[PDB]
RNA sequence: AGGACCGAACCGACUAAUGUUGAAAAAUUAGCGGAUGACUUGUGGCUGGGGGUGAAAGGCCAAUCAAACCGGGAGAUAGCU
RNA sequence: ACACAGGUGGUCAGGUAGAGAAUACCAAGGCGCUUGAGAGAACUCGGGUGAAGGAACUAGGCAAAAUGGUGCCGUAACUUC
RNA sequence: AAUUCCUUGUCGGGUAAGUUCCGACCUGCACGAAUGGCGUAAUGAUGGCCAGGCUGUCUCCACCCGAGACUCAGUGAAAU
RNA sequence: CGAUGUCGGCUCAUCACAUCCUGGGGCUGAAGUAGGUCCCAAGGGUAUGGCUGUUCGCCAUUUAAAGUGGUACGCGAGCUGGGUUUAGAACGUCGUGAGACAGUUCGGUCCCUAUCUGCCGUGGGCGCUGGAGAACUGAGGGGGGCUGCUCCUAGUACGAGAGGACCGGAGUGGACGCAUCACUGGUGUUCGGGUUGUCAUGCCAAUGGCACUGCCCGGUAGCUAAAUGCGGAAGAGAUAAGUGCUGAAAGCAUCUAAGCACGAAACUUGCCCCGAGAUGAGUUCUCCCUGACCCUUUAAGGGUCCUGAAGGAACGUUGAAGACGACGACGUUGAUAGGCCGGGUGUGUAAGCGCAGCGAUGCGUUGAGCUAACCGGUACUAAUGAACCGUGAGGCUUAACCU
């Protein structure tokens, strides 16, 4: 597959910041509404990350005004904007899964710092 | 269907396949050549050259990783201090299967499975 | 018109400039190239006979040497046949390339479909399961009845029942080409295409409107 | 379940028309000993492609 | 992903607290709600002095769905708890005034736009 | 204390699945009821065929029960096959 | 009837965890069940997991899933208390 | 009503919708007082109905692990 | 009657048309919208639930519609066993009673390893007239045909207004089918980790066995669906009902008698698949074989020697092919499988050692170690030289050419 490896490495963008789950991401996505594009912010902890080169995806899940979204992004996507970390997160798995049990002080993710 | 699936399964769960092949590779580290059957030496290969590869880089971490499989103190002996220098510079193909006959009980497929020095 | 023998490279995705993903399949169309040319004179019908890829020389047996031989060309993995749309004239040794689909928008690939081997008639002809429960003795994914009673007693034709499932031809209609590149031999599709990776292909235009 | 008529003894070498065993169908000859063996197997003295193995 | 017997939230402030799906509206055989789309709910629980009594048989749009939306890049959006607006049964339009928790975008329509007046995400 | 409670041995047999030319002429597996009592069990004894015994089902009386098994009357009789 | 997955009374009863003769892993001791080798289709049997939904199944929640310990708090109608 | 033919009686409760269920009425075809009447706490591998939880029961099946099934060697039935 | 299992449910159908929807059309007490009624039409389509054993029915909410029948009231060697209709028991009623009631109620064993036909798949033999390798045409056969809603045309035509089109076009759904794994997921007892009990490796540390994979948490490839692509068409021909044009018999009239034109999801094609056993066994291209000598009851006869081609088969390494055969790839002038090397992926920062802490533990080396089926390479191992099968120019007659 050096076909395949070649064809989407042509796509892959460049800058995608270092990020593990537990992090708290601030992800800038463009939203069309009409004419107007308008570019809105998505915060919340990563909660899992599937790296395939560029069909890469990572799962953020924000407690939005109510309830709780998971929105998965696809790294690669001109739609994702910006991702920026804003506090580096501290946990042991590698898929976050059971925050999705918890809410407040139970879903409390130490900080990293080092 | 199985599409590109690898591993017999040897009509064993997957415990007694473990200990299988735990066992023959002892042997055939222990006697440097064994008789199986053919399938039990294709799968013998796959068990057995990844501990010869193993045993090419002396130290405790590989000893205790090469007795963790295997789990025999004699074979992680001679693995380490006779195969692992004896091989050193052949990059696999640590041991080759010679095809003989079938068995009288209930005609199987054997084959010798060896090491592939034995110049002793 | 004719079309071109590709190979099933894989599948990715193209990521827009709007930003829409599109699943594509990757087929590598190499220098497919004319062994023979028929016409009604000879065969009743106008069709060329194409050959892509390469094959060993000592793996190509001596009736198909001669053949490529007298053509004019190096051996290829094998032979089609594309009928001709009367008026398209080709000659002996012509290379074609994927260059004729830089103007199709549209075309339709046939492939043989992955092998699924004796499937039963849950998999195959999408029948229901019976119970799992309630009472049910042995037969969960059996297919139920398979006819009537002493009339006709007989099962009739093309009765839906198990069997191979599988590894035959398939023509998937109306997959929108997404590029065409002559540089490194591609054609990208939008869509999934019949076969496993490395199958051949056949991509002809699509004859729906 | 059962049969209704019973099948004729036609019908059943008629069935065991297939069962019939395939010869060997040449086996080759060592190229040191000159012994014969199964191809791709080691001989009853223990040769293999003209080397000794085994050796029992 | 939203079928009939499927007890779903309420989104606006009709007075219903936790109704249930009796059909998936929109064709024969039709299975699965789903994004924006219309059912006919009974209502298993209400608040006691809302709009909308215990036992009435209206509409809804679903607005969230634990299953999710997929974004035409492939990004998908998962809520946890599926929840609908209670629309007015004859002539759509819904009955509650405010809406609570986010919507999404594949509300953008004609009708629904009066849900995405509200609503305060997405 | 208890025809007490939970629960093994022990006695049983409510459900399901398998088995149904069975591994088995009634079982196996997973759950199930009783489990100091009107309990359960070993060894011996007693009751016998229009008779026994029966917390009663026409149940049980040696894989047999609206009248055991064996032998005899007996080659019953059979306007029926 | 079998070298039969059944039946058959008493006696001895170690370790660790455990209330325990339950249960798990072990000791003494005894076994691997008298057809094997492959392959890894449908289908059947015994199991594991399952997106969203959660009895819509169905004669019926049959089956499965779930619950499950010890201590403490707390506990309604009704009652023969 | 373990009793009611007509009958899914009529009204009410539960349900989006209830021939079943609960309450009531009484025109009891064909209840009824030790072949007991009516109540009845506790009990039940008892019958019927509802709800919470829970789930592959199901929507609609998918994959996996094993034992057969399939191939090879040995033995080698049966009903008909 | 030396047994033809009988309701209902499930699974799986299949035909008829007296058509429920979609399609064409005539009359209308048809303005439009919506209808009523009748002719044509069988392509495809033609609910989910509450109650009940129920078919039915009533109800709830859908739908373009929820057709009517035949098929042993289709389907129990396909499933169930709720009902009816065994043996237990009770109620009401009948009988003095044993009992009895298609009155009611509770409980209650559904076997079969397929020989033949049929059907779904899949091979072996032989034929097709020398052998062999491929590519084909296509007789014929099968699959597929469903449809909503929104928008424009146009708020035009019609109508007093309310309301509201025909014909034509664009979009986007439902159900169904095919493919596929890029995405989202499921699984992933073959990968990594956490952790309980216990046993062992002398012991600490580290590991391993067993407890449903011990219980769990993630997860590669593959398979997959809830995932994502695509499909049902346009068009042509011959028509049904129907509408006509010209036109007599019948100096008018008249769609028909001569002649001519329209006309539907039905019909034949168009689209997809199988397909030369299509014994009517076809076509095209290519490749190979260019020896002698006896015998006779002189035939497309038999035999001996020499030759053994093209190719196939066997064997081996095997595969996104597979029950087995089959099919595909490769066999050393070689990447076919395994190993190995590099990468990726997954898990989540190994062991050892050092430091902090009384200790559990934490931190550093360290995103470390280990990584299955993945990707790119590499002859290290195994794919052996050969043998085997297959022959030696391919009948007769007639015709046209031998330029």
């Amino acid at each position: 597959s050096n076909i395949i490896k070649q064809l989407e490495q042509e796509q892959m963008k460049q800058d995608v910041p270092s990020f593990r789950p537990g992090d708290t991401v601030e992800v800038k996505v463009w939203v069309v509404e009409g004419s107007k594009k308008r570019l809105q912010a998505f915060e919340g902890v990563v909660i899992a990350i599937r790296n395939r080169g560029l069909h890469s995806a990572f799962t953020v899940r924000k407690i939005s005004n109510g309830e709780g979204v998971e929105r998965v992004f696809q790294t690669h996507s001109p739609v994702v904007d910006s991702i920026s970390v804003k506090r580096r997160g501290a946990v042991r798995k590698a898929k976050l899964y059971y925050l999705r049990e918890r809410t407040g002080k139970a879903a409390r993710i130490k900080e990293r710092l080092n | 269907m199985r599409h590109r699936k690898s591993g017999r399964q040897l009509n064993r769960n997957s415990s007694h396949r473990q200990a299988m092949f735990r066992n023959m590779a002892g042997s055939l580290v222990r006697h440097e050549i064994i008789k199986t059957t053919l399938p039990k030496a294709k799968e013998l290969r796959r068990v057995v050259e990844p501990l010869i590869t193993l045993a090419k880089t002396d130290s405790v971490a590989n000893r205790r990783l090469a007795f963790a499989r295997t789990r025999d103190n004699e074979i992680v002996a001679k693995l380490f201090n006779e195969l692992g220098p004896r091989f050193a510079s052949r990059a696999g193909g640590y041991t080759r299967i010679l095809k003989c006959g079938f068995r009288a009980g209930d005609n199987a497929p054997m084959a010798y499975i060896e090491l592939v020095d034995r110049s002793e | 018109m004719i079309g071109l023998v590709g190979k099933k490279v894989g599948m990715t995705r193209i990521f827009t400039e709007d930003g829409v993903s599109i699943p594509v399949t990757v087929i590598e169309v190499e220098a497919n190239r004319v062994t023979q040319v028929k016409d009604l004179a000879n065969d009743g019908y106008r069709a060329i006979q194409v050959t892509t890829g390469a094959k060993k020389a000592n793996r190509v047996t001596k009736p198909e040497a001669g053949h490529f031989a007298k053509a004019g060309v190096e051996a290829g993995r094998g032979l089609w046949e594309f009928r001709l749309a009367e008026g398209e004239e080709f000659t002996v040794g012509q290379s074609i390339s994927v260059e004729l689909f830089a103007d199709v928008k549209k075309v339709d690939v046939t492939g043989t479909s992955k092998g699924k081997g004796f499937a039963g008639t849950v998999k195959r002809w999408n029948f229901r399961t019976q119970d799992a429960t309630h009472g049910n003795s042995l037969s969960h994914r059996v297919p139920g009845s398979i006819g009537q009673n002493q009339t006709p007693g007989k099962v009739f034709k093309g009765k839906k029942m198990a069997g191979q499932m599988g590894n035959e031809r398939v023509t998937v209609q109306s997959l929108d080409v997404v590029r065409v590149d002559a540089e490194r031999n591609l054609l990208l599709v939008k869509g999934a295409v019949p076969g496993a990776t490395g199958s051949d292909l056949i991509v002809k235009p699509a004859v729906k409107a | 379940a059962v049969q209704q008529n019973k099948p004729t003894r036609s019908k059943r070498g008629m069935r065991r028309s297939h069962d019939a065993l395939t010869a060997v169908t040449s086996l080759s000859v060592d190229k040191t000993s000159g012994e014969k063996h199964l191809r791709h197997h080691i001989t009853a003295d223990g040769y293999y492609r003209g080397r000794k193995v085994i050796a029992k | 992903m939203i079928q009939e017997q499927t007890m779903l939230n309420v989104a606006d402030n009709s007075g219903a607290r936790r109704v249930m799906c009796i059909k998936v509206l929109g064709g024969s055989h039709r299975r699965y709600a789903g994004v924006g789309d219309i059912i006919k709910i009974t209502i298993k629980e209400a608040i006691p002095r809302g709009k909308v009594k215990k036992g009435d048989v209206l509409k809804a749009v679903v607005v969230r769905t634990k299953k999710g939306v997929r974004r035409p890049d492939g990004s998908v959006i998962r809520f946890d708890g599926n929840a609908c607006v209670l629309l007015n049964n004859n002539s759509e339009q819904p009955i509650g005034t405010r809406i609570f928790g986010p919507v999404t975008r594949e509300l953008r329509s004609e009708k629904f736009m009066k849900i995405i007046s509200l609503a305060p995400e997405v």
